[PDB]
């Protein structure tokens, strides 16, 4: 039916939103790379202290 | 942990520098001892040839 098709479109939009949730996780993956860089930055600071010694 | 391992490498490198110098210094004394000893035997070469040249006590 037309109403059911509109509901399917809303489900498709939710499916797109579900795909966007992975994109949101992909958007959050950019912060993960920054978090990984921060982890390396902490090691770099520790390495710099070791290098200074 | 990798940074700590890198720091441990510097300690090993510092030990390596100390170990190389310490071992080389010890053999330098021994090399001088053999060189001094080789001089004593070198001096004995002339005396052994000198005894031959006498032709009287030889």
């Amino acid at each position: 039916n037309g109403i059911a098709t509109l509901l399917q479109a809303e489900k498709e939009a939710h499916e797109i939103v579900s795909k966007a949730r992975k994109y949101r996780q992909d958007k959050l993956k950019q912060a993960k790379t920054d978090a990984a860089k921060e982890i390396d930055s902490y090691k770099i600071q520790k390495d710099k202290e070791l290098k200074e010694f | 942990g990798n940074f700590k391992s890198k720091l441990k490498k510097a300690m090993l490198s510092q030990q390596i520098t100390k170990s190389t110098i310490a071992n080389k210094m010890r053999l330098k004394v021994l090399s001088a001892r053999e060189q001094s000893l080789d001089g004593i035997f070198e001096e004995t070469k002339e005396k052994l040839s000198g005894i031959a040249n006498n032709r009287d006590e030889y």
